[PDB]
């Protein structure tokens, strides 16, 4: 309708119109060229001197005597429905499926108001993974927004398929009976090349998935800064489907590098003082706003629960994107290339990955009596096999005395009985026996942190 | 058309006023020597154009004219057998009309315009054509290049001439549109030329050295790169590639380089021979050099100018291999005109959109199925140059999220002059899992358990020579020391690959899984008599060691009768304990 | 005797269930163009009123 | 199976849909060539000029320009006779940066998402 002209600058993702009174302040705009081409766009800054906008897709192609600025939605957002469970969407949710689009039952804001945490509740229900890693040391329960951290090439397109397929919350040692509801799969993906992409869609048409999940895919080749808009707009659709249908939502935001790399970009073209390594200073608040719209309601059924799927550059913790989420997000799970090359699936390495909610999650009844001690005590014994490893890679092996050799036994039987296993499915029985198994090595007294009772009742 | 005058020149950089609508990435002949320069931060009524040439000795107010129509190649037929600089035009060509130098703002032809090629026609009038349907037939080399329709054209099918010869430029199709079709037509080389579908890799490459299929191979649609500091080769490996595949057209897009590879692979080329075909190699090799000496700005057109070639020969049914060289350059390019242009610097000068633009160059690659009906596939090696190891660097963290192989040249081991230096381990591929049906059907039926065997011997010898270093070999048990000698046998037996012998610069998929096949049934008959008590320093200098120690400089028409006579004195060499 | 039992309910079970999915897939799109069919003559049958109501809330 | 039966429905639904945007594209079509569209005309046009802040030209179809002529006297716009405007009208604030439409189908295309959102759940039953 009230187009607006008078484009006096242009570069990288930036242009600058003027006389723009009545644009409010990080609204849409659509850019309309010469030749019938139409582009998305937001603003984010506003005078009566001038204004902003950023462009959504690539800047090619714009003169200055043509491409006026037509401008849609106040604050952006995004129409919602619930016929919405087969079709995919780009990178700003205009659906690639050769279907119309959704007949919107509501209209919501995509930047999300904040939770209010007196209205959330305690995420009480453990889930199963099957990964005997996860559903032993470091619980997934229902609510938490874990992120799976990788290093360079670690298969965690892998660990986030089997967690899609084969995960599901076990009703009946939690005492309610039962109503056993599978998942829904919010999958958001943000420049996965297309190999990814591929073995992702294959995978869920291979379990039957696609007639429950959605796909936000901003893939490699899309346009590079709607890869801020897409995470927000698929977390819209997770708290609607979540808080008005009573769900079970599990979210797979994939590669949140890509995220960051562009939220690099878009500061950097404004110029803005950047923390470290050349990342602004409000990616805090960015990722914040991404990640803690996720938890669980007071009273309403419906449940969120996320997989962000890192990327470590220098495969550190210490680099500002996985610090700065390890400081936001609660709990998360770490991959490593040292077990990788000895073919151990899935490579997780125990010691860095930690749920930051086991404590609510298990215990008396709900999974197993002995769980917290069992989890502790192969945190300390494993911890004290591998800083015993350099010192026997100092010292050599014929330099060793006794319990040595039992840790170090100790040591490559987990590495390679606990975490190594194929595609199966291990349950919670099933991998504390295997625990066992594992805690036979070890000649007694040095169980400190396992109490009498389980220490003589499941010794062999 | 719009003309303007130059304002202001700061290094590279022309930025001309005036210009109240000149659109995006035009190519403008700025100053009035026609010089060629693409356009970005539209400002006001003024433009900011820099030139891919130089610009030392312009002044201020010379014309500025737009084109207009953005930064395009000319793709047709007579590509094969030629050079062509960043901007695409040969340079051949100038050694011609100019002489052994390259001067500033010469105005020539992208393709020979004069060349009379033989159409065959394959549509009849009254057709319908959409974009990237068959239209005409003309043999090249060895060859049948198809033109094809432009992916942007549509309609009925007025008149098409018959089967003479004709410029390259002759309008041959006219549709009942009032459209004419040439036998070229233009593309921008920010675009990829789009397909029906894209597929899955299931077929390797076959990249034809020893290690870079038996340990980490790559598919025929994956990426591949290589890192690797100076001394580490790297050019060797780029020309031996170029050398011996499976490729139907090889483009090496050279960008920040020597000029001895350059002259190096055009003069030892046209004598060598492709497996398949016969006659010279150079009839499937389109190189785009860009010598290190040309001007920065190019490079950035070099390597997209390459890779729209490579999509207009993957729409003819051909699997082609691309090797980007030294894409470090094309960053310090990126760099060069961010620092010109005065925005926010990021991790060391690299402006932070180099992940955006290296992502949208790896992601062309693949194989799909062209509008057509036929297949293709095409492959990218890209050849990273990082400082000096120091793999932190944005480039290469970059690259690494966007590649199907990383093959990591060491430089400890290209110091004992091993070539290739291909690190063991830390280098990884992920086409593993999906060629293994292909192998299981095509190289052997125990191929894939045979370099598992492989694979895991590697990882033991590595992780058994650290504790040989420290306490010495002195103490080896007796099994170590057979562990540390079947390490010497593969890293000086079968990782040796020479690639200026002329049988071993390139080898099999057959040969390589006999050499393998060799070296376990070596060592699962040799740790049989190791228990057995026989000396582990008596058991080195058996002769069928030299029998396998050079017994990779046989062809196939030698190998299997080696082969399996060698294998009869593996069996025979331990029934003489 | 069990190689041939096994072999034996692998065929049969595999027979079962061709026959069981091609049974369901018969059912579900019969179904589905029957629920097809009735939507668009319900669509049809409560059609020609809100279009005026549409036409009202655009014309000024 | 369930799928296919939800794919079937939903094209059948967004079908009827299309069948009733293209009713309603039909009366649009319609409006322009009546009767009372001069009045309409008219009317859009106060609608349009109340909605123009200052501005300085407001352009329409030529035969569209006596509909609302007296509205065009008053006001003291710069009335242009454009007969691309086949719907509705422009108005070009006073600088050459700002535009306004009115057109018809520019308000179908604002206002089909609403349109959706109610008229579906009514027209569904």
């Amino acid at each position: 309708k009230k187009e607006y002209t008078g484009i006096t600058y242009i570069s990288g993702p930036l242009l600058f119109v003027e006389n723009a009174k009545d644009l409010a302040y990080g609204a849409i705009v659509d850019i309309k060229d010469g030749t019938g081409r139409v582009r998305g766009g937001q603003v984010i800054e506003v005078s009566e001197e001038y204004a902003v906008i950023q462009v959504f897709e690539e800047t090619t192609g714009l003169d200055l005597a043509t491409t006026s600025v037509s401008l849609v939605e106040d604050v952006a957002r995004l129409g919602v429905s619930k016929e919405m469970l087969g079709r995919r969407f780009n990178g700003i949710g205009k659906p690639i499926d050769g279907l119309p689009p959704i007949t919107p039952e509501k209209r919501l804001p995509i930047t999300g108001l904040p939770l209010n945490p007196v209205a959330r509740r305690k995420p009480e229900q453990f889930i199963q993974t099957g990964i005997s890693t996860i559903d032993v040391m470091n619980t997934l329960v229902r609510g938490q927004k874990l992120p799976i951290f990788s290093g360079s090439g670690l298969p965690a397109n892998e660990i986030a398929a089997q967690i899609a397929r084969q995960a599901t919350v076990r009703p009946d040692l939690s005492g309610e009976g039962e109503k056993e509801e599978p998942f829904a799969v919010v999958f958001a993906a943000m420049g996965i090349t297309q190999r990814e992409l591929s073995y992702f869609i294959q995978e869920f048409e291979r379990t039957g998935a696609l007639s429950r999940s959605v796909l936000f895919l901003n893939k490699a080749d899309d346009p590079t800064i709607e890869r801020i808009l897409t995470p927000r707009m698929a977390l819209t659709v997770a708290e609607y489907l979540a808080f008005e249908h009573d769900y079970h939502v599990l979210v797979i935001l994939t590669d949140m590098t890509n995220y960051c790399e562009a939220l690099r970009e878009i500061g950097a073209a404004r110029e803005e003082i950047p923390g470290r390594r050349g990342y602004p200073g409000y990616m805090y608040t960015d990722l914040a706003t991404i990640y803690e719209r996720a938890g669980v309601v007071e009273g309403k059924k419906g449940s969120v629960t996320q997989i962000p799927i890192l990327s470590m550059p220098d495969d550190d913790r210490t680099h500002p994107i996985p610090d700065l989420t390890g400081y936001i997000t609660e709990g998360q799970i770490q991959l490593s290339r040292e077990l990788h090359r000895k073919g151990i699936y899935p490579p997780i390495d125990p010691l860095p990955s930690l749920s930051r909610l086991m404590n609510n999650g298990v215990g008396k009844g709900k999974t197993r009596e002995d769980h917290k001690q069992v989890s502790d005590q192969l945190y300390s014994a494993y911890a004290n096999g591998v800083d015993i490893r350099k010192l026997v890679a100092i010292i050599g092996e014929d330099a060793l005395t006794e319990n040595d050799r039992r840790y170090l036994q100790f040591a490559d039987a987990f590495e390679r009985f606990f975490i190594n296993q194929g595609q199966q499915n291990r349950s919670i029985e099933e991998s504390l026996q295997i625990a066992w198994a594992l805690l036979s090595m070890l000649p007694q007294g040095e169980l400190k942190r396992i109490s009498k009772d389980h220490i003589g009742k499941y010794y062999g | 058309m719009i003309q303007g005058v130059i304002q202001k020149i700061a290094g590279p950089a022309v930025i001309a006023k005036g210009m109240l609508g000149a659109r995006m990435y035009d190519i403008c002949k700025v100053g009035e020597e026609g010089l060629v320069g693409e356009i970005i931060r539209l400002d006001g009524d003024t433009a900011f154009v820099q030139v891919y040439e130089d610009t030392s000795g312009l002044k201020v107010g010379e014309p500025v004219v737009s084109t207009g129509l953005p930064l395009a190649v000319e793709l047709g037929p007579g590509m094969l057998n030629g050079i062509y600089d960043g901007i695409q035009r040969p340079l051949e060509r100038i050694r011609e009309k100019t002489g052994i130098y390259i001067t500033r703002g010469v105005v020539v032809h992208a393709l020979d315009r004069e060349k009379k090629w033989a159409w065959t026609p394959m549509v009849k009038p009254g057709d319908e054509v959409r974009g990237g349907m068959v239209l005409g037939t003309v043999p090249e080399f060895g060859f049948t290049h198809k033109i094809l329709v432009p992916p942007d054209v549509r309609g009925r099918v007025k008149e098409v001439k018959p089967a003479g010869e004709y410029t390259v430029e002759e309008p041959v199709v006219v549709l009942e549109d009032g459209t004419e079709l040439k036998m070229y037509h233009t593309w921008p080389v920010r675009r990829a030329r789009p397909v029906q579908r894209k597929l899955d890799p299931n077929t390797p490459f076959l990249t034809g050295m020893r290690i870079l299929d038996v340990l980490f191979p790559v598919a025929m649609g994956g990426t591949a790169a290589i890192p690797g500091p100076f001394g580490s080769g790297k050019t060797v490996t780029q020309q031996s590639l170029a050398k011996w595949s499976n490729a139907d057209v090889v483009v090496y897009v050279g960008c920040g380089e020597r000029g001895n590879e350059m002259t190096d692979v055009l003069v030892e080329f046209p004598e060598l021979t492709d497996p398949k075909t016969g006659g010279p190699l150079m009839h499937r090799t389109v190189l785009i050099a860009n010598t290190s000496n040309m001007p920065v700005a190019a490079r950035e057109a070099s390597i997209y100018v390459g890779v729209t070639i490579a999509e207009y020969f993957r729409d003819q049914g051909f699997s082609v291999a691309l090797m980007a060289d030294s894409t470090s350059r094309w960053a310090e390019a990126l760099r060069e005109i961010s620092s010109r242009l005065e925005e926010m610097p990021a991790e060391e000068g690299y402006p932070p959109y180099l992940a955006a633009r290296l992502a949208a160059f790896y992601e062309r690659a693949g194989k799909v199925i062209t509008l057509g009906g036929e297949e293709g596939a095409v492959t990218i090696v890209g050849a990273v140059s990082p400082p000096g190891g120091d793999m932190s660097e944005p480039v290469t963290q970059s690259t690494l999220r966007i590649v199907g192989a990383f093959w990591r040249l060491d430089a400890s081991l290209a110091f004992r002059r091993h070539f290739p230096a291909i690190n063991w381990n830390g280098s990884y591929s992920l086409f593993t899992s999906a060629l293994d049906p292909w192998y299981r059907e095509n190289v052997a039926e125990d191929y894939p358990e045979l370099r598992d065997a492989i694979s895991e011997l590697l990882q033991r010898e590595a992780g058994l020579q650290e504790i040989v270093q420290l306490v010495g070999p002195d103490a080896l048990q007796d099994a170590e020391r057979l562990v540390i000698e079947v390490g010497r046998i593969i890293r000086e037996d079968f990782l040796q690959q020479n690639a200026y012998h002329e049988v071993d610069a390139y080898c099999s998929m057959k040969k390589a899984y006999g050499i393998m096949k060799m070296i376990l049934a070596f060592y699962k008959e040799a740790e049989a008599a190791i228990k057995r008590g026989v000396s582990i320093d008596e058991i080195l200098q058996l002769p069928v060691l030299e029998r396998i120690g050079r017994a990779r400089y046989v062809s196939e028409e030698e190998f299997p009768a080696y082969f399996e006579e060698a294998m009869k004195e593996i069996q025979g060499a331990f029934k003489a304990l | 005797e069990a190689e041939a039992k096994a072999k034996a309910l692998e065929a049969q079970y595999r027979e079962r269930e061709r026959a069981e999915t091609e049974a369901l897939l018969a059912r579900y799109r019969e179904r589905a163009e029957a629920e097809a069919k009735a939507v668009r003559e319900k669509a049809m049958a409560r059609l020609d009123e809100a279009v005026a109501l549409v036409l009202k809330e655009v014309l000024p | 199976g369930e799928l296919l039966v939800a794919t079937a429905r939903t094209q059948a639904r967004g079908e009827v849909l299309e069948e009733v945007r293209r009713r309603v594209r039909e009366a649009l079509e319609a409006l322009p060539q009546k009767p009372e569209w001069p009045e309409v005309v008219r009317k859009l046009a106060l609608e349009a000029l109340e909605a123009l802040p200052g501005a300085k030209a407001l352009v329409a179809n030529p035969e569209d320009l006596p509909h609302l002529e007296a509205l065009a006297r008053e006001r003291g716009v710069e009335l242009q006779a454009e007969p691309a405007l086949r719907l509705g009208v422009r108005a070009v604030g006073a600088e050459g940066k700002t535009q306004v439409e009115n057109s018809l189908l520019a308000r179908l295309d604002r206002a089909w998402d609403a349109l959706s959102s109610k008229v579906a759940q009514a027209l569904w039953g």
